DNA sequence: CACAGTGATGCAAATCAAGTGTGAAGCCAGACAAAAACCCG
DNA sequence: CACAGTGATACAGCCCTTAACAAAAACCCG
């Protein structure tokens, strides 16, 4: 789902192929090419306008939220501390684990370890400081 | 000694931008009809989208079109009527 | 007509003016196009006397949270005579149209109400109250006070609700913390003082009439209604050898300072039910008329003594 | 529709002696119908016919519902207007286009 | 088949985080078309 | 000297514009 070219476009494309084949290592500047087609369009266009138009019928066949308030928001949870403390472990042990699969792994790890005090009591103290501040 | 643009007061900023003001107003009422505010917010939205801040541009369009963070008088009238508010109670609520 | 087309064309129209503004910004501020355009548009709005839109713009350029805390929403909902249904209607309308929450939902207000209502602040009487529980979390105690409603017992045909007298006094005193603090600060008194404050309260009781009875199931209640309220009048402190009037009600006859205490549905001339309902209140009153209250507001435990007066009786 | 309202207290101050009654008068649209092709079809019918949100008030006065003289003296202009409008057509602009209207009056909200 | 509310009480649905690295829709240098609505021809 | 409302009207108050002057708060240099 995107756009298409035109008659004028599929001769600039041939010029693009030309100046990309004359030196396929310096396709960095556009100003030179901007002053290149000025002479190429000042003959040898019908055979290209044909393939340009050939894409005419072809191409025709294809929330408001908050705005940075103050930040007494969402104190971290026990599972959040577990993640923040054990994701880099598996990351350095296995870098290929995107946090979708890595988070599934960390979760099934948390879903096997029995419940506590370093997580839940700390989260409760954080929530207590949260309600006050 | 120069400090910064927005650090000045309103009159001082006007004194400092009177030249650009005259230039923009004349070059806008020569050919573009004469709606200064139109050209102003158009140029501001363009310069803001140059920084691809779609959110800020959408919020400004909502403000200048009356559709968010501010009610048109008909809507607040309907609120004041259909909720049986008085004229003094709504005033207190609006004050 | 400009300001109505799409892009890539209004640019092509204003390209000259845009490059001129760019040159001006490079000459003046080196390329601070955003700030200079913002200032120009603000002054353009101010020229046409459109202060509202300009203020909204300069406020949103910060991007800030214009949300009301639930206390303000509760104050608006109470002091403007709004039912919960109409408030919810207004709430959903504003949220759906403005796409944000200027007001708070109902549950937030409900949760905030539990602070102003009695039975939320701790307190204790240094002389224990005779025949009065020392628990300090009771809310709306039933008015019948556990009256026997059996078929053999004297019949009961009245309903009533009310608070605990001492809890009501504690809540009323905690409601006027800022006023007492400002009175002490204005009368050239240190705020951390905890002298034996003296409080005078005016009581009142009247019997209403023509109150329509409702349908449904329950006891056959009469139509005459009776209420009973009080009002904190004046407070003094014993500083040295004087009595400084730290606070006095400026409108002792206004409905905004007559706090309720008890409600019932019975005749005023019905001497049996009237006494059967008002006995616990008089008991608590006579009990606390020989004690002193202490509580900590502003981080300092204070001392209170009551001197009641009953005058609002026809 | 029309009805008399009792128990309407009188205020102090200046003015004529106002009786302690009240009489209202209101109307309500029911169904709009266009003649398309060879038959008729409705366009907008009232979903809630007895709702208060569609009872448009027209006339208000403080008089007895049995004071026949005053009642007729107040309601005769409205009846004259109704009789004059029962044989006319209205031109009205809706969305920038003139429209044609003709009415059929029916009075049923009378006890 | 009057009806627009009255309250609390309860349950169901959205969210929301804090972690995280990749993917994606504008924006730019000119600039000759690609139509397209005006003049009247 | 009950007292909080109650909707419309008038007027003060407080923003806006142009136009040259005129005073106030600072940094290079002597
Ligand atoms: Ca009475
Ligand atoms: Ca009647």
């Amino acid at each position: 789902p995107r756009g298409k070219m035109s008659s004028y476009a599929f001769f600039v494309q041939t010029c693009r192929e030309e100046h990309k084949k004359k030196h396929p290592d310096a396709s960095v500047n556009f100003s030179e090419f901007s002053k290149k087609c000025s002479e190429r369009w000042k003959k040898e266009k019908g055979k290209f306008e044909d393939m340009a138009k050939a894409d005419k019928a072809r191409y025709e066949r294809e929330k408001k939220k908050f705005k940075d308030p103050n930040a007494p928001k969402r104190p971290p949870s026990a599972f959040f501390l577990f993640c923040s403390e054990y994701r880099p472990k598996i990351k350095g042990e296995h870098p290929g684990l995107s946090i979708g699969d890595v988070a599934k792994k960390l979760g099934e790890m948390w879903n096997n370890t029995a419940a506590k005090q370093p997580y839940e009591k700390k989260a409760a103290k954080l929530k207590e400081k949260y309600e006050k501040d | 000694p120069r400090q910064h643009l927005l650090s000045l007061t309103r009159r001082a900023q006007k004194h400092r931008l009177r030249e650009l003001k005259i230039q923009v107003k004349e070059f806008a009422d020569k050919e573009e009809g004469g709606d200064v505010k139109a050209v102003c917010l158009t140029l501001f939205l363009l310069a803001l989208r140059a920084r691809n801040e779609h959110r800020q541009a959408d919020e400004l369009e909502a403000i200048m079109q009356g559709r968010g963070s501010g009610l048109q008088p008909a809507v607040c009238l309907a609120i004041r009527v259909n909720t049986f508010l008085s004229c003094s109670q709504y005033h207190k609520m609006y004050r | 007509h400009l300001l109505s087309l799409t892009r890539r064309a209004q640019k092509h129209r204003l390209r000259e003016l845009k490059i001129q503004v760019k040159e001006f910004a490079d000459k003046e501020e080196g390329g601070d196009v955003k700030a200079v355009c913002l200032t120009l548009f603000l002054l353009a709005l101010r020229a046409r006397n459109e202060h509202r839109q300009a203020d909204e713009l300069e406020a949103i350029m910060q991007g800030r949270g214009s949300g009301l805390q639930p206390a303000v929403c509760l104050a608006i909902r109470v002091n403007t005579f709004l039912s919960c249904s109409q408030y919810h209607k207004m709430y959903r309308t504003v949220k759906a149209i403005t796409g944000r929450q200027i007001f708070q939902p109902l549950h937030a207000l409900r949760n905030a109400e539990k602070v102003l209502l009695p039975g939320y602040h701790p307190f204790e009487w240094q002389p224990p109250l005779k025949n009065v529980s020392s628990r300090t979390d009771v809310g709306i105690i039933d008015g019948l006070s556990g009256l026997a409603s059996s078929v053999d017992e004297y019949p009961v045909d009245t309903i009533a609700k009310r608070f605990r007298y001492d809890s009501a006094l504690v809540s009323a005193l905690m409601d006027m913390e800022e006023d007492i603090l400002e009175g002490m600060r204005s009368q050239d008194l240190d705020d951390y003082l905890n002298g034996p404050f003296t409080v005078v309260v005016k009581e009142s009781c009247d019997g209403m009439g023509d109150v329509s009875e409702k349908h449904g199931s329950g006891p056959a209640v009469p139509e005459k209604a009776v209420r009973f309220s009080f009002t904190v009048m004046r407070i003094t402190i014993e500083h040295g050898s004087q009595n400084v009037k730290v606070f006095e009600e400026p409108k002792p006859n206004s409905e905004l300072c007559c706090k309720p205490l008890c409600l019932m549905l019975a005749d005023e001339s019905d001497h049996e039910t009237l006494t059967a309902i008002l006995s616990p209140l008089i008991a608590e009153r006579e009990a606390m008329k020989s004690s002193e209250l202490t509580l900590e507001m502003g981080g300092i435990p204070r001392t209170f003594k009551f001197i009641f007066r009953g005058t609002g009786y026809d």
